[PDB]
């Protein structure tokens, strides 16, 4: 269950993105349209810096850095779902106490 | 007829201990020249195919264990007599020897062996000769073992019939619970910016079941008197 | 051998790779090749990648085909890390005695504290002669030699193989004086003290303190046996001395300087096409000879009427070119330069494309009249062209 | 179906072809991804990695 | 040699070696001080870099 759930993310979300992952050429750099979305519409405390991203190591071989976070991805929800689930469990319970 | 059979046993054990050391050779020969860069050609045909072979080998493999042992499985249980529930105990203890070398080879062998080719080549990618034995080999065998183990007891034994035993769900289950571990553990440096231990000797459980069965498929008799 | 696959931009705008040579691309087992070269520690630095504050020398080979004799960087032994400054560049040599029968692809490499691996050029080396003749030695302060292919191993079996056959027959001893199901149920019924109480306590005191003595003893005698030692020598070595002479990018009087102005790389394809302003600045002429990038040569046939000894593989003869039209000095210029060579393919920084900053790294060599060589550094963003056919 | 899993059963809430609702909705719903995909794969088969550093 | 309230003086000039070890962080942050069992001396004031 978790695995796939993992997997399907990037995949489900490769429609609505793509758009704006396209290229556009400024003064004579390159972005893509959601870079410069971003750019544009000014946020008051956004510097890019901050944003928490990709920017590339060494470590990467392929033509993976997607695959790799999404299987990643699915692995770890394998714990979080464990977890969560009897937390689930806990968080359903009937049970009644004698003093506060 | 008699209780201990084994001839089962040496099957597995001698099935595996075989098809490890092939691999081991075959390692030997071509990894060392052959899964040296993967750009090449001779990756394809040498390992990038064991790998394209064994998983869904593997996957049906498993499946295919799993309903035979359901499909075969003693539909009234409970009514198993004395002498046959002993029986079919060593054929579970027996299973869970081959689990053992299973382990054994997935677990330390092939694990441990992945430690000194880090120390050979700078990696083209996550499949190296050593992944594709230890992740997508050596593991999902012992992985597929421990399954049927499980449902074997589960199909022939009233106790676990009837239950889970969480020891041995545990054994069946923590297994995909390594990927987690013992791969990301890999993925250290390049996975980490964005940022004791969970374990499986759950067979102690599972023997310890087994045990209890024993001393009581044995009268006062047998027990206090023969074993003092 | 994998750097065809690392990030394009990195393996670029990183460690710019030159000169470099190996000895010897022919060896007997114990015959002592030297790979040596230049390095420029490119200045735009990317964030991605630790600061080479702290760094590691290597040689880039499957295991220990070859022994590492020394090494020497920056001027120095380099058998621990150093400093490597960001803009200057150093240069290196590793003593490489031969080990293992085979053709093995053997790379000058560099690694990064917060980074990884900067691979650079290897060639293919040979081995001949068989293994089982490979000795070192080395020599003690003391005085004596020793093989370190040999030395030592036998007092590590001698040591840990008795131990492991102790242990060993702790556990049988116990197996084998009440079962598993024996002691197992003695314990299940009210006892247990069945399967344990002295003398079982008496034996544990003996084997215990045995084992202790047999410690003592062990540590004693090996005491005496070397009663020299040292502990593990480590830590950052004091920093490195750059190379100086001439130029060797900002250094001196005379210099070539070289701005981007944008250029372009054709996807998928074999062709960038880069603008240079290029100053000279010099008192000569200066024609531009070659652009290194991830340790690969783009050469002027012009300048390179021919034509050098290095790895394929990596070798281009298509970093063509300007008109040849010498330029300066004083001349202040801006020149086209096109690359165009399967190599720029086949080691994939074509795939530049995929990276997280579309950039473009390394050094231009120009090349005077005579022999003279003048080294700037050039980097900066280039765009791609989407090209239809695959 | 808090009252059927409440007394013995249950099964009376479940059992395909609620299942075979789901293997179908399933089914329907990774092919609409795979589709969905593919469509806006063709539709911008330029694209690049967001640029920072 | 002091008297209670006697204002003696402890002076000097130090190098901060070249090849500073890995050991020891960088001097980037420092302070100077007088080593002595306890406040057995005050200290009125200290410099150093020509500082306060
Ligand atoms: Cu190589
Ligand atoms: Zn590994």
């Amino acid at each position: 269950g978790s695995l796939g759930w993992g997997l399907l993310f990037y995949p489900n979300n490769w429609p609505a993105i793509a758009a704006f992952h396209q290229a556009t050429e400024q003064h004579g750099q390159l972005m893509t349209l959601a870079d410069l979305i971003g750019f544009h519409f000014v946020r008051t405390s956004m510097p890019e810096y901050i944003r928490m991203v990709e920017r590339g190591t060494l470590r990467t071989f392929g033509k993976d850095v997607v695959p790799v976070a999404a299987f990643f991805s699915g692995f770890v929800s394998m714990m979080v779902y464990f977890l969560w689930w009897f937390m689930g469990r806990w968080y359903s319970t009937t049970k009644v106490i004698d003093t506060i | 007829e008699s209780v201990v059979d084994l001839r089962g046993m040496w099957i597995g054990l001698v099935l595996l201990n075989v098809f490890y050391l092939i691999v081991r050779i075959y390692e030997q020969v071509f990894g060392w020249r052959a899964g040296l860069d993967s750009f090449a050609p001779e990756f394809q045909t040498y390992w990038m195919s064991i790998l394209w072979t064994e998983i869904p080998l593997e996957l049906v493999s498993g499946l295919g264990l799993a309903g035979y042992l359901w499909k075969t499985r003693d539909r009234n249980v409970d009514a198993v007599t004395p002498r046959e529930e002993m029986r079919r105990l060593v054929v579970l203890v027996q299973w869970l020897v081959v689990y053992g070398i299973a382990i054994y080879w997935g677990a330390s062998f092939f694990t441990e062996q992945d430690g000194t080719w880090h120390m050979t080549v700078i990696r083209d990618t996550d499949f190296t000769p050593s992944h594709i034995i230890e992740f997508y080999m050596s593991y999902p065998i012992y992985s597929v073992i421990a399954v049927g183990a499980f449902f074997y007891a589960k199909t022939r034994i009233p106790y676990f019939a009837h239950g889970y035993s969480l020891a041995f769900l545990i054994v069946a289950i923590g297994p995909f619970m390594i990927i987690p571990n013992v791969g990301l553990n890999e993925w250290g440096h390049t996975f980490w910016f964005m940022e004791f231990g969970w374990m499986a000797l759950g067979v102690f459980g599972v023997v310890l079941q087994i045990l209890m069965r024993i001393h009581a498929l044995v009268g006062k008799e047998g027990v206090k008197l023969l074993t003092e | 051998h994998g750097e065809k696959s690392q990030q394009a931009f990195l393996r670029m705008r990183t460690l710019n790779w030159y000169d470099v040579q190996w000895s010897k691309t022919t060896v007997n087992v114990n015959e002592e090749m030297v790979l040596s070269g230049k390095v420029h520690v490119f200045s735009a630095w990317p964030q991605a990648v630790a600061n080479p504050r702290v760094s590691f020398l290597n040689a880039g080979e499957p295991g220990p085909v070859l022994v590492r004799t020394a090494q020497f960087i920056g001027e120095q032994f380099a058998p621990r890390s150093v400093s490597l400054e960001i803009g200057k560049d150093y240069a290196f040599s590793i003593n490489l005695r031969g080990r293992r029968a085979g053709r093995w692809h053997v790379h000058a490499q560099i690694n990064v504290e917060g980074g990884g691996p900067i691979i650079g050029p290897g060639q293919w080396i040979e081995i001949k002669g068989d293994m089982k003749d490979f000795t070192d030695p080395v020599t003690l302060l003391d005085g004596s030699t020793v093989d370190l292919e040999h030395y030592g191993i036998s007092r590590v079996y001698a040591w840990h193989l008795p131990w492991m056959a102790v242990g060993a027959a702790w556990i049988f001893f116990w197996f084998v004086r009440k079962g598993i199901i024996t002691s197992y149920i003695r314990v299940a019924e009210g006892k247990a003290d069945d399967v344990i109480g002295d003398d079982d306590r008496r034996i544990g005191a003996i084997v215990l303190a045995l084992t202790i003595l047999a410690t003592i003893v062990g540590y004693a005698v090996t005491n005496s046996t070397f009663p020299r030692t040292i502990p593990l020598q480590a830590g950052l070595q004091k920093p490195l001395t750059p190379i100086e002479t001439e130029g060797t990018v900002g250094v001196g009087k005379e210099n070539v300087t070289t701005e981007l102005n944008g250029g372009v790389y054709k996807v998928p394809g074999r062709e960038l096409t880069i603008n240079v302003k290029v100053k000279n600045n010099t008192s000569q002429p200066l024609r531009l000879g070659e652009y290194t990038a991830a340790g690969l040569r783009f050469l002027n046939p012009d300048v390179f009427t021919t034509k050098p000894d290095f790895p394929d593989y990596l070798l281009a003869d298509r970093g063509l070119s300007v008109d040849a039209t010498p330029i300066a000095p004083g001349e202040a210029k801006e020149i086209v330069v096109k690359i165009q060579d399967a190599r720029w393919d086949i080691e994939r920084l074509s795939d530049l494309a995929y990276d997280t900053d579309s950039q473009i790294g390394g050094l231009l060599f120009f090349f005077s009249p005579d022999g003279k060589r003048y080294a700037s550094e050039i980097g900066g963003p280039v765009i791609p062209k989407f090209v239809a056919g695959d």
